[PDB]
RNA sequence: GCGGGUCGCGCCGUCGGGCCCGGGGGGCCACGCGCGCGUCCCGGGACGGCGGAGCGAGCGCACGGGGUCGGCGGCGACGU
RNA sequence: GCUGCGGGAUGAACCGAACGCCGGGUUAAGGCGCCCGAUGCCGACGCUCAUCAGACCCCAGAAAAGGUGUUGGUUGAUAUA
RNA sequence: UAGCGACGUCGCUUUUUGAUCCUUCGAUGUCGGCUCUUCCUAUCAUUGUGAAGCAGAAUUCGCCAAGCGUUGGAUUGUUC
RNA sequence: GAAGCUACCAUCUGUGGGAUUAUGACUGAACGCCUCUAAGUCAGAAUCCCGCCCAGGCGGAACGAUACGGCAGCGCCGCGGAGCCUCGGUUGGCCUCGGAUAGCCGGUCCGGGGUCCGGUGCGGAGUGCCCUUCGUCCUGGGAAACGGGGCGCGGCCGGAAAGGCGGCCGCCCCCUCGCCCGUCACGCACCGCACGUUCGUGGGGAACCUGGCGCUAAACCAUUCGUAGACGACCUGCUUC
């Protein structure tokens, strides 16, 4: 039992002021409010979990509603603690505030 | 109303910055927003630092004003301002945050047993002192 | 230029006996008692003196303008002494060209109505303030005495006689007409 | 999950930064005690912004266009509105997240209310600058529930001058049960590793 | 009485000329003793052609070396 | 004109910078309360309250004159008689 | 200096006229009147005020102020 | 010349509160005097806003009736058995007001004063609590007199703003491990790997068997009226006396 992986909310792409840039990903991550401290969050992974009426998996057990889409933490973006991110497959842009897991994987220390 | 205002000779703590968690005394006023301090045995040499940096507190010494390092020194050991300094409770405070910081996972582990147990006890016997208390106010 | 702990120094006798729980004056005399609200003043309120009663009124930094603010409680704080040991006396002749003014005291010394005003047929009540008595005086014509403790409920209440007799749509270098302040003083005489 | 904010002695502007900032990341945020608000600045020049914000209509039909609320709840959602994006799909969802109520609503009589620091008039207004209450302005401006919320404000404090006594009867027990003993096995290890 | 060039005096300086010369730890991509090739120096050092003289060979390697490969490993059927 | 792109909200001409299609990194002109990416710096120093404040080349409205509103500054005249 | 104010001087307005030709010449129906709605204020009257060389009356000059009024007719197609 | 429609060509009715501008003041410094201003206050209007008066929103209430006949049909309660869709969260908060040139906590006195603390907040939301609990058996030490769960039963009511959660008591079948320290041995050890744990016996719709409690309507049309109508819409009538 328990939770293992941290709490991020998605807060946006990339992007200027008029165009975007689709293939990256930014995360407002709950806990960090500095530069100095969104420094142990890089290289960790990055996963989105969502719902679809077809009956798709892994080996997670059985055949369940649930489809993710994984990704990883490449750095750090301002001072306020955000982090952008690069996934496999760019995102829905369904999820802007909807929680994305960042996972304990590579850990490093 | 009032009751701690600066002075010359008035121990302060450095709150943010490049000293943070280290006594300073001030020497002298500058111009209204900084002033000169100086740690004679805190290790932090003689410089200028703003009032909003610093953070003041209530023991003071008696210096002429503007100093030397040495007569500064000779007033902090004559009287004694870090152990007193470590006898309040204020650096008490300061203590268990720095050691809540550097807890480790068997140390927050042997916290929770410990907050539990104590919990229960204060619970149990919160419980039976209010009971009580409803059997005093009952006639 | 951001000066320093200006301070000011106001004496109180012995007779009336001060107590602040701060910036919140209230002060205690033979004539009533009396409070004020300085809360918006932002100024440091301290008292020295073992039954000597010196109260000092002390502001830090500031600017000029708040230079200036830390006299007007000094000010306050002596009209508020003068007061509640004294209290403040008006006394007012009515000054009638050939049309008298009648004036009553309607209601227990508040309510003030008055007549006749250069022959004007409208009765013009007016309402004075809490804490404030009104009577014709004796020995005089057409004078008019204000006491109270307040000087500022008081004069108040002289400035809306003054201004209830009003000239309207006339020279009023003629027609000098209405009921005026002449003279400002205390209750008790001599003092 | 929901951010129940006070609203005394917090200013319009910063509030209404923050509350748009947290809205649009999911955090359901409810804006309570909204009578008491304060804008800076003299009130007198206040009311004249807001005059002259009633002033603008159309001249056509007032009712298709600038829709001007009276109510100080309305006032800070229509402050909200101005900076969310509401025109696209995301920010209407964003309204749809964010709650408002003038007075206090019986869930929020009892949750327990936050207070953001950066938008405090103690924070941000040199303490010889002037300032508004929006209740004030509310009331001169066509908002004609003062005194029903005058009433129920009063109501609600004097309830919960009641409940605080408990909540101290409570905790004088709880320390008089600490002055009792026994508990001190564990408080050696509880002070090492910050009790 | 001042300045411009020359000459000679001592003192500077992890100075330069690999300087020099004889005596009384550290660095170096610097190696055939026998004796005989010319010079320089006080029998020895250093070079070009020769008197010594780079003996013997690539063996097995290791590779911050002409842009990566595993002689690494997992998970899932009758409806995905 | 024959020309997109990033800023100036909005634009032909402005300021950077010129274009094959893409992945990473850095910047320019500009900007960092929220729309809207970035100051969510325990930023440094002062000035100003406006009952019509002020807020950025081109630029999208203002002068002569006046203020014991405040803040500096210059030159004189007094004050230990 | 109540009210005006020359000699000079700095502005504002687009309700006069002028200058320009930027838009439309494969068409924007051109004067004035009738009717009808709304807005501005650089206020003629009314509300509230201040100043007069304001005794009263009647006036004049200012300020907040466009809420509400600002007509009936002879002539000329008229705006005037 | 009826009825009706109609006329400033007949008649009737048309209303108050608040903050404030201009201005006049008061107290009072700056500037030891003065001053309507610098902080404070007052009077003050055909303006402004509201009241009075019109229309009531993708605004919300309280209440009524809630589908026979011959099976039915449909509600509240307990369910269990399948099956389609929509998608998000993976411990929870159960609450003083108010101030910042001040405030909080503890205590004889007649809500106040005096007194004792604490304070860059530790009676601390940088903190608090069930909580880092994998379960079970064995077996001992501390803690433990309330249990603790509830199909519970029955009573009380606390809460008006947009209330259904919160608590007490008496009874009922069980737990004396409902938490810490210690002894002991197994439980799928699925042989390096993700979408795991959750508030969920989530939310909505179609039906299927089941026990118990109940219920037996109302619109709209057709018609009629005319206080109302272009058509709709609107006002109404239609008991066998
Ligand atoms: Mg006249
Ligand atoms: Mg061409
Ligand atoms: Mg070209
Ligand atoms: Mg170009
Ligand atoms: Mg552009
Ligand atoms: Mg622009
Ligand atoms: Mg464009
Ligand atoms: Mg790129
Ligand atoms: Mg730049
Ligand atoms: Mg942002
Ligand atoms: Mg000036
Ligand atoms: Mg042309
Ligand atoms: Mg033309
Ligand atoms: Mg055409
Ligand atoms: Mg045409
Ligand atoms: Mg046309
Ligand atoms: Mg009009
Ligand atoms: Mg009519
Ligand atoms: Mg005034």
């Amino acid at each position: 039992s328990g939770r293992l992986w941290s709490k991020a909310i998605f807060a946006g792409y990339k992007r200027g002021l008029r165009n975007q840039r689709e293939h990256t990903a930014l995360l407002k991550i709950e806990g960090v409010y500095a530069r100095d401290e969104t420094e142990f969050y890089l290289g960790k992974r990055c996963a989105y979990v969502y719902k679809a009426k077809n009956n798709t998996v892994t080996p997670g057990g059985k055949p369940n509603k649930t489809r993710v889409i994984w990704g990883k933490v490449t750095r750090a973006h301002g001072n306020s603690g955000m982090v952008r991110a690069k996934f496999r497959s760019n995102l829905p842009a369904k999820a802007i505030g909807h929680r994305i897991r960042v996972m304990l994987y590579p850990s490093r220390i | 109303v009032f009751r701690r205002f600066v002075e010359v000779g008035r121990v302060a703590y450095v709150s943010f910055g490049p000293h943070a968690g280290k006594l300073v005394a001030i020497v002298d006023v500058i111009d209204q927003n900084r002033a000169l301090v100086d740690g004679p045995c805190t290790q932090v040499r003689r410089q200028a630092m703003p009032f909003k940096c610093m953070q003041l507190t209530d023991f003071i010494l008696k210096f002429p004003h503007s100093a030397h390092q040495k007569y500064v020194r000779q007033a902090w050991q004559k009287a004694d301002i870090n152990t007193k300094w470590a006898a309040t409770r204020w650096a008490k405070k300061i203590e268990a945050r720095e050691r809540k910081a550097k807890m480790t996972d068997f140390d927050r582990f042997k916290v929770m047993k410990a907050k539990k147990m104590r919990n229960r006890i204060i619970k149990n016997e919160v419980k039976k002192l209010q009971k009580a208390a409803l059997l005093k106010a009952s006639p | 230029m951001k000066t320093i702990l200006s301070n000011q120094t106001v004496d109180i006798p012995e007779n009336v006996d001060i107590t602040l729980k701060g910036r919140t004056v209230i002060v205690k005399g033979p004539r009533g008692t009396l409070r004020r609200d300085f809360n918006h003043i932002n100024v440091e309120l301290s008292l020295l003196g073992k039954k000597k009663k010196r109260l000092r009124v002390d502001k830090w930094w500031g600017n000029r303008k708040e230079l200036a603010t830390v006299r007007t409680i000094c000010s306050h704080v002596q009209n508020m002494i003068k007061g509640v040991t004294l209290g403040f006396r008006y006394k007012m002749r009515s000054v009638y060209a050939h049309f008298p003014i009648n004036v009553v005291i309607q209601e227990n010394g508040s309510l003030v109505e008055i007549r006749n005003f250069l022959g004007e047929k409208y009765i013009r009540r007016v309402r004075m303030r809490p804490g404030v008595a009104c009577s014709v005086s004796q020995a005089q014509k057409d004078e008019l005495i204000l006491e109270g403790n307040d000087i500022e409920l008081v004069s108040n209440s002289a400035a809306l006689i003054q201004q209830a007799t009003t000239v309207k749509n006339k020279d009023i270098r003629k027609f000098l007409d209405g009921i005026y302040v002449s003279e400002k003083g205390t209750v008790q005489q001599a003092d | 999950q929901v951010l129940v904010l006070d609203g005394r002695g917090h200013l319009l502007g910063r509030l209404a930064a923050i509350v748009a900032k947290q809205v649009l990341l999911g955090r359901k945020v409810v804006v309570v005690r909204c009578e008491g608000i304060n804008i800076s600045g003299n009130f007198y020049r206040n009311k004249l912004k807001y005059l002259a914000f009633l002033r603008k209509r159309m001249n056509t039909n007032p009712s298709r266009g600038p829709y001007h609320f009276r109510a100080p709840s309305r006032i800070f959602w229509r402050t909200v509105r101005g900076m969310l994006p509401h025109k696209t799909k995301r920010g209407q969802a964003a309204l749809d997240r964010l709650k408002v109520f003038d007075g206090i609503p019986p869930p929020y009589d009892k949750k327990k209310r936050m207070v953001v620091p950066a938008a405090l008039k103690v924070v941000r207004l040199k303490p010889t600058r002037k300032f508004a209450y929006l209740g004030r302005l509310a009331h001169e401006v066509g908002w004609k529930y003062q005194a029903v919320t005058a009433t129920l404000e009063e109501k609600r404090k004097e309830k919960a001058k009641i409940h605080y006594r408990k909540k101290k009867q409570l905790m004088r027990l709880r320390k008089q049960a600490e002055k009792n003993v026994e508990k001190k096995i564990d408080k050696y290890t509880e002070v090492l590793k910050t009790h």
